[PDB]
């Protein structure tokens, strides 16, 4: 009955101007102290406004929230993020309870306090408890059915035909609902947490706090095998989408602490991107859509650089403290041999756009040299301390000849780049990491070869690939110009060795 | 089978080489 | 306004039109024919300057 | 620069109180990590598709989509035996399998 | 103050001391391993001569506890006799 065209051009300016909270100028004096004793007073009130003028101040990029002038504040984020994560799996609703809240309001003498309950009418045991409750895991409740690898376009999709259905649900509010109120507190948890981890100093800060990492990997179990808690559908891509930006920022340092943690970041981290309908089982992802996916191929290149816990965890997972063995075999077939490994690599080898930069030529490798570095370092880290017996399958031929052809795109990328800077820092290590790529690609998968001897007639299929190996031309070009390096031609040279050695082998 | 949209004869053969030339 | 989200046909109009697969890997088998015409001309690329 | 991982450690970095080397490699540290993990504070921040989406645009293309899909409904005095079905194909699909099912012989 | 040019003021102290941040996992880490106590009594003499406090306090002191680090119990004893 109403022209709602004209009422909703009224109302926006309505809800613009609207005194909803404080803005960035009128905030006063913050005091993190006051803050962080807030957070604890397990008010409702008293949370909820230390957590929307943190989310301010946070996001605000002039004023700087650090944690070594006060470094308990962390501690109360990531303990509120436990105790929230905790009894939203559980369905307990906090901050209204119809409990008392208050614990016990009220020697040689206990003998003859007990026999005074006898002649009137005629020693307690200790307690245990924990700081933190279970992780997520260990609950009966929490059992894995099914590993929600939802990718990134079909969670847009689903987000896009969420919002504009007829009977939503989406703007419920916040007084009307409990669990949307738990999830919008745990949103503007994980706002906060990623708007904090873009200093120097909570980098490091945040690294350990081993209240931060338990939180960590409390949220992306919740996260990837029971979502059905989070009400919308964008709160749980909006949880994914700054868990990774918060472990963009921290993992230079971050040692992973289970491997049940260990598996859940990669599943994370694949998690982003567009698989296919063996092979490359990923489609190539073109950054017209969105630079999320290379967030997370810095995440796997810095969390292989410890051969420790971080390159352990990865090996035990990727090639095969008394429950979670139970729990990481329950994951790990529920997870559709060496799937993960070829899923990892073929993500890899997504998000270093070959098609893109090769069809239009220094813009693009200008722009996007960072990605490809670490993702060329992420592969050959993969490659060179992981994949050397339970294999059944070539995966290192099965990644040479996929019909996609990724060797001839690394060697047209190295012409491309040695045709630039000598015809901009990242490029003589770029070059380098094609060209041993290449070299131990083929290696490895006549190793391979040689340990399963299932498949004789792989000399031939290695030799008959269209644009590998080149020529002794360009070699002999390159031991001319004096604008090349010594470990270019070097790797250069060694690759036309091994292509002698597969003709000689050959026959 | 769909065939309360194709209740006809001619549009369930339609149906058919549709598919068929999909196929081919 | 190149929106990746639209490209897909998801779940619930293929479950209720089983052509939309007939589409999809109509469209898949379209997506593997192009790139190899695009390693194809990389192929006319190199050849040449080959020569 | 590119400092270290020595220079990362919590022993030469500042804790809650309550040398010339430690503060020689905590100018570079400091120097490398704010040109690095600073936040980009220009353009390009949409991201995506999904955080641009307006919901009262969505909430008023909505409110005219239910609208006018009921009036679609109730209000069209058309009887269920005068509904007339639409055609399952075109005049221009029509003709292409006409002409493929011919050269389909080949 | 609040009513100011909107500053972030990290722990405004009361006196001159930042408060005491706990661990809250050695906390726990010792109150559940808490078997016995083993009360010590400790005193101080100090002088105007060889020293130049003079700090006569005599105190308790848990021998089993690990939490509280003995140099900042005595550099909070000092900050109350107004040093």
């Amino acid at each position: 009955g109403y022209d709602i065209n004209y009422i909703s051009k009224i109302g926006e300016k309505i809800d613009s101007n609207k005194p909803i909270f404080l803005f960035a100028p009128e905030l006063g004096a913050i005091n993190l102290h006051a803050l962080s004793m807030s957070l604890q007073s397990k008010n409702l009130g008293e949370i909820n406004t230390a957590l929307n003028t943190l989310l301010v101040t946070s996001a605000d990029s002039n004023l700087k929230i650090s944690l070594v002038k006060y470094p308990e504040l962390l501690d109360s984020l990531a303990i509120l993020g436990m105790n929230l994560l905790s009894n939203l799996s559980q369905n307990v609703v906090p901050y209204h309870r119809n409990t008392s809240d208050y614990y016990y309001e009220d020697q040689h003498d206990k003998m003859v306090d007990k026999i005074f309950e006898k002649v009137n009418n005629n020693s307690p045991a200790v307690k245990q408890w924990d700081l933190l409750p279970e992780p997520i895991r260990f609950l009966p409740n929490q059992f894995p059915l099914k590993i929600h690898r939802t990718p990134y376009l079909t969670s847009l999709k689903k987000i896009k035909d969420e919002i504009d259905d007829p009977f939503t649900k989406i703007n419920t509010r916040g007084a009307e609902d409990p669990k949307v109120l738990i999830n919008d507190q745990l949103s503007t948890i994980s706002m906060i947490l990623r708007n904090i981890s873009f200093s120097d100093n909570n980098s490091r800060i945040m690294s350990r706090n081993f209240y931060l990492k338990r939180f960590i990997s409390d949220l992306l179990w919740l996260v990837l095998i029971h979502p059905e808690n989070f009400t919308c559908n964008r709160k749980i891509l909006n949880f994914k989408k700054d868990l990774v930006i918060v472990l963009s920022n921290i993992s230079h340092l971050l040692e992973i602490a289970s491997s049940i943690d260990c598996l859940l970041i990669l599943i994370l981290v694949i998690s982003f991107g567009q698989p296919k309908l063996e092979s490359l089982t990923f489609n190539e992802f073109q950054l017209q859509w969105g630079k999320y996916q290379t967030f997370g191929v810095d995440i796997l290149a810095k969390l292989f650089s410890l051969e420790k816990p971080n390159l352990n965890y990865f090996k035990s997972i990727l090639l095969n403290n008394h429950k979670d063995k139970k729990l990481l075999r329950r994951l790990l077939n529920l997870y559709n041999r060496h799937n993960l490994l070829n899923d990892v690599v073929s993500f890899l080898f997504s998000a270093i756009p070959l098609q893109q930069v090769l069809s239009q030529p220094s813009l693009l490798i200008d722009q996007f040299s960072p990605v490809i570095s670490q993702s060329l370092t992420s592969i050959l880290v993969i490659v060179q301390k992981i994949l050397p017996f339970n294999f059944n399958k070539n995966l290192p031929f099965v990644w040479l000849s996929s019909e996609e052809n990724i060797g001839s795109g690394l060697l047209k990328l190295s012409e491309i780049i040695l045709n630039i800077n000598n015809s901009k820092v990242l490029l003589p290590s770029i070059n380098i990491s094609c060209v041993q790529l290449i070299k131990c690609l083929v290696e490895k998968s006549i190793c391979f070869e040689n340990c399963l001897n299932n498949d004789p007639e792989i000399l031939k299929k290695i030799a008959s690939i269209p644009n590998l190996f080149p020529t002794d031309l360009e070699i002999f070009q390159l031991f001319t110009n004096p604008s090349v390096d010594i470990q270019i031609i070097n790797q250069y040279q060694l690759l036309y060795n091994l292509k002698n050695d597969i003709l000689t082998n050959l026959e | 089978y769909r065939s309360h949209i194709f209740a006809t004869n001619e549009e369930r053969q339609m149906n058919f080489l549709t598919n068929e030339l999909i196929r081919l | 306004h190149s929106h990746p989200s639209d490209m897909v046909i998801p779940d619930h109009l293929a479950e209720l039109i089983p052509e939309l697969y007939s589409f999809q890997q109509l469209v898949d088998s379209e997506k593997r024919l192009d790139h190899f015409i695009h390693l194809r001309n990389l192929h006319m690329k190199r050849m040449v300057a080959q020569w | 620069n590119i400092p270290s991982l020595t220079s990362f450690a919590e022993e030469n970095n500042y804790q809650y109180g309550y040398t010339y080397a430690q503060q020689q490699l905590n100018k570079q540290r400091q120097d490398f990590e704010r040109v690095r993990l600073r936040p980009e504070q220009l353009s390009n921040i949409i991201h995506d598709e999904s955080d641009t989406i307006s919901f009262r645009s969505n909430l008023l293309k909505n409110f005219i989509s239910s609208n006018d899909a009921f009036n679609m409904l109730s209000l069209t005095t058309v009887p269920c035996d005068r509904i007339e079905k639409s055609r399952l194909f075109s005049e221009k699909t029509i003709r292409y399998l006409m002409q493929k099912q011919h050269e389909m012989k080949t | 103050i609040t009513n100011t040019t909107t500053r972030v003021i990290p722990q405004v102290e009361v006196g001159n001391r930042k408060h005491y941040l706990e661990d809250k996992l050695k906390v726990y880490k010792q109150a559940m391993n808490e078997t016995s106590e083993q009360l010590v009594p400790i005193r101080l003499e100090f002088d105007q001569d060889r020293d130049r406090f003079f700090l006569r306090d005599t105190l308790l002191w848990n021998k089993n506890d690990k939490l509280i680090k003995i140099e900042d119990f005595v550099d909070d004893m000092l900050r109350d006799y107004r040093f």
